[PDB]
């Protein structure tokens, strides 16, 4: 029955401001209501087909397919796997190639083989993605809206199909080895297919590899990565062949998943240009040889150096996820060899070297200081690969997990404190558990502060007690932590070498970089919260809100910040000069102190990018340049991501 | 007594099909949950047959519809 | 030309919010969510209008989050292109702010796309802190950035 | 601009 009539007469006659809802529906369940009217808000809305109804019409082709008409379907199908393995839905973006909904429909072999390998692909990257869970809730969208991706042929079956097909291709690239220029072009598409067929096939074993369960066939990868750039050198040479797209193409349906949209708001993936198909797949294959590497560390310190190494470069989903399952391939055995409570007892001999875990001493064979020194351990186990999995998320991401971790970190500091005690009172060593739990919590903080100069969450007037913290205080610590631990060494006795001349580096930028920012304020040229009421007492404490959590090193409240870093203790009171000579010193010290280092690895050639022009600035800064004027200064963060370039 | 009659049909009309039916045809049915004085419906877990979709909640404006319908 | 700023006070002044929202807002926002905002909390509300007509217009809203502090809200902000640079957006914010304050707010959050650089200098003026970064958060693409302005 |  129709009621609109008497419906719209009722609706046109009520308050003006009035809602009809009940007793349990106010105005939040009717938030996020699809309005189906707007374009941005509604997400559905020649003819649309799928693969069954597009068969029997025959705007589809699946015999006898072409060579241009092949390259250009298989160009554009890894354009969409790279759309997708960039964070794009998986229905909108790689199943609009209408032969991966169903392979078997498929008659030419090269087409078949290459839908199952992309489909073989896709469901080995869902797989270790969701397996290492180390994905944001918007940074991959691994849901398959109910579809069926290769589960009824091997893998093993896959790739022997597609060493079939390329071989059954090179027997006809051999064949037209050599005027004709039609018999050119010809071999020219035929040793394009061959090439795209062969780095399938060497995408595809190095999952499979990464898929097994055991370490060596990891390794066993490298020699097929390395094979990937003469393949991918080939197929972004011979890019000009393939059919064109219309946008659309010859065999792909953009729209044929309707039925399978979200419910909410769309996004509207857009898939990449075929230009740019060949410099990611280049960049992930790098990407994936300098994970292949991790199976050969043997130290928790070096394997979680590694982590922050790889993680700084702002690596793509799939390739974290690889990384932490090829570390984790169990829930409790690491490399699927060791078990990690002996890489812990390792990492701990080689840092701090405690009697209990010596040899020689009488408490490795004491029945109860061994069970509270395997208690420790086994308590200890599991902040390490929480930290791990922090490290494996994003940039963004990182930050607040970090900060979370630091109570964790403290309970663990808290029972070593209690466990060395003890252990010291039986004995009888001093803080040495204690010791390296301070280096790695120090390690922690330093990094969760400098994130923030990384995702530029720092504004101008809060550098100059942001470097303060890090310089005086934390920096400072951990050179304490880190000589206390050298010392006790060599007391029971240089590795950590390295580790200090770079702690002392950064210190001493930092350092610098404070005194130029204090002294930057001082003559005037930061510009400041001007208008309503922020007390910068607030803002320091909700800065640094996270540390409080943490007991060993002290939270710094701002009382106490104001007394540490006041320039009024200095009798007299030093001028901007005295401020920039200080940080020209400083910044020279850090130079000198990287250029005595022994093999400068890339982290130090990019600090030496910003050292030495940072220090002409300011000298040249210190003799009264532009004194006068209170424009401030621009901060480049492109040399390096935490410590900009003083630009005048 | 008009509009207090008015009110108490429409705050019956609630809890059952009404179907939209829009300018678009799109027949969404769902179930009526609120209304408003620019004649606009919001509906609940309400399906769209282009020409079943499962919608969380429509919000069928008042200058896109043109007739509902309640069975 | 004088800029006159006015409360929210009924339901007719709705059409001249989301017109001036969607013509400069990016997101898409349903009138229901209009509704919501200026039903709920009325007095956070506050429009510019010089004339007879609407040149500003900024929504807002307060609530206790996790029962832990007291979380105000900045929702909309809108300024017409013609009348923009006047400080009419400045103003807007500081009233909501008051009021924020005068209904015992803790703190005062919002977030806007990274490449919008007017509104981050506006709100680094007016004191706001950058608190985190959002990869992707909106439908057009661009990342957003979560303002606070800490109170207590 | 409020976001999902
Ligand atoms: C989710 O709602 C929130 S995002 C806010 C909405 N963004 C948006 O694009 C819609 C509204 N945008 C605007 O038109 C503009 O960004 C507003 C909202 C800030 C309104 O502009 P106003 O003109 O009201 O801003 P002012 O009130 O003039 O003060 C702005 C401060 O920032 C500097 N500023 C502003 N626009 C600038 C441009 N284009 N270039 C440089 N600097 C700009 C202003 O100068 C002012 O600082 P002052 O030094 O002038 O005091």
């Amino acid at each position: 029955v129709d009621i609109t009539q008497d419906f719209e007469e009722a609706c046109r006659e009520l308050k003006l401001g009035e809602l009809l809802h009940d007793k349990l529906f106010g105005l939040f369940e009717a938030m996020s209501a699809i309005e189906m009217m707007d374009p941005k808000m509604d997400a559905g809305m020649r003819k649309v087909l799928n693969f069954e109804q597009a068969i029997k019409d025959g705007t589809i082709k699946i015999k006898d397919l072409t060579l241009p008409e092949l390259i250009g379907i298989m160009d554009t199908c890894f354009c969409c796997l790279i759309t997708w393995l960039e964070g794009h839905s998986l229905a909108q973006t790689v199943f609009t190639c209408l032969y991966i909904h169903n392979p078997d429909f498929i008659e030419d072999p090269a087409m078949k083989a290459f839908a199952l390998g992309i489909l073989k692909i896709c469901d080995i990257a869902r797989e270790k993605v969701n397996k290492a869970a180390v994905f944001e809730e918007e940074d991959f969208q691994s849901m398959t809206y109910g579809f069926k991706m290769a589960n009824s042929v091997t893998d093993l079956r896959v790739t022997g199909m597609l060493k079939d097909v390329e071989d059954d291709m090179q027997r006809r690239v051999k064949s037209t080895r050599s005027r004709d220029p039609e018999v050119e072009l010809e071999h020219q598409q035929c040793l394009a297919v061959f090439s795209r067929v062969k780095f399938t096939r060497v995408l595809l074993t190095v999952l499979i590899a990464f898929t097994k369960k055991e370490t060596s066939a990891v390794a066993e990868a490298q020699k097929l990565m390395v094979q990937a750039a003469d393949l991918l050198s080939a197929i972004h040479n011979s890019l000009h062949h393939g059919i064109q797209a219309q946008n659309i193409m010859m065999g792909f349906e953009p729209l044929v998943n309707q039925r399978l949209l979200p419910p909410t708001f769309p996004r509207y993936a857009k898939i990449i240009k075929r230009e740019e198909m060949v410099n990611y797949f280049a960049r992930l294959i790098d990407r994936i040889k300098t994970v292949c590497e991790v199976v050969n560390l043997t130290n928790l310190h070096c394997i979680l150096d590694f982590f922050c190494e790889f993680s700084e470069q702002s690596p793509c989903v799939l390739s974290r996820s690889l990384l932490q399952t090829t570390f984790l391939v169990d829930n409790k055995k690491v490399f699927g060899t060791h078990l990690m409570q002996d890489m812990v007892k390792d990492a701990l001999r080689s840092f701090v070297s405690p009697p209990v875990l010596s040899p020689k001493c009488y408490l490795y064979n004491n029945h109860q200081a061994k069970d509270c020194i395997d208690s420790f351990v086994t308590h200890c186990v599991r902040p390490f690969c929480s930290l791990i999995q922090i490290h494996g998320h994003n940039r963004a991401r990182q930050r607040d997990k970090l900060g979370h971790i630091l109570e964790e970190f403290a309970t663990l500091q808290d029972e070593a404190e209690k466990v060395d005690a003890a252990l010291h009172t039986m004995l009888l060593h001093l803080a040495c558990l204690g010791t390296w739990v301070l280096y790695h919590n120090l390690r922690i903080m330093i990094q969760y502060l400098l994130s923030g100069f990384e995702l530029e969450l720092y504004s101008m007037h809060e550098y100059y007690y942001i470097y303060w913290y890090l310089s005086e205080f934390l920096y400072a610590w951990l050179m304490s932590t880190l000589s206390r631990a050298d010392g006790s060494q060599m007391a029971e006795e240089r590795p950590l070498s390295r580790e200090i001349t770079m702690s002392q580096a950064y210190q001493n930028m930092c350092a610098g970089m404070f005194k130029t920012m204090v002294a930057f304020d001082m003559d005037g040229k930061v510009r400041k919260p001007k208008f309503e009421l922020d007390s910068e007492q607030v803002r320091y404490e909700h800065r640094f809100a996270p540390f409080n959590s943490v007991m060993t090193p002290p939270p710094v409240h701002y009382l106490q910040f104001k007394e540490m870093s006041d320039l009024n203790k200095y009798s007299p009171p030093p001028q901007s000069p005295e401020l920039y000579v200080a940080a020209s010193k400083h910044f020279q010290q850090a130079k000198m102190i990287l250029e005595n280092i022994p093999n400068p690895d890339h982290e130090v050639n990019r600090i030496l990018k910003v050292a030495k022009p940072n220090f002409v600035v300011m000298k040249l800064l210190a003799g009264g340049h532009k004194k006068e004027s209170k424009v401030p200064p621009e901060f480049d963060f492109s040399a390096h991501k935490y410590f900009p370039v003083v630009k005048l | 007594s008009a509009a207090e009659r008015a009110r108490q049909q429409l705050e019956a009309l609630l809890n059952k099909t009404m179907r939209i039916r829009m300018t678009d045809g799109r027949t969404l049915v769902g179930c009526f949950l609120c209304t408003d004085r620019d004649c606009n419906v919001i509906l609940g877990s309400a399906q769209e047959f282009l020409k079943p979709r499962v919608l969380g909640l429509a919000m069928v404006p008042g200058h896109h519809i043109v007739s509902i319908e309640v069975q | 030309r004088t800029i006159r700023y006015v409360r929210y006070e009924s339901e007719l002044q709705m059409p001249d919010i989301m017109r001036l929202i969607t013509k400069d807002l990016s997101e898409p926002y349903s009138i229901y969510t209009y509704r919501y905002f200026i039903h709920n909390w009325p007095q956070l509300c506050f429009l510019a209008m010089v004339g007879e007509e609407c040149v500003g217009a900024i929504v807002c809203k307060l609530d206790m989050h996790k029962k832990m502090f007291r979380r105000g809200y900045i929702a909309m902000l809108a300024v017409d292109s013609k009348y923009r640079r006047n400080g009419i957006g400045t103003n807007l914010v500081k009233k909501a702010i008051y009021a924020m304050v005068e209904g015992d707010c803790d703190e005062v959050v919002l977030e806007t796309e990274i490449t919008n650089k007017s509104a981050l200098k506006l709100y680094e003026n007016l004191g706001f802190v950058r608190d985190k970064r959002l990869f992707r958060y909106y439908l057009n693409g661009v990342d957003a950035l979560r303002l606070k302005l800490w109170l207590r | 601009m409020l976001g999902p």
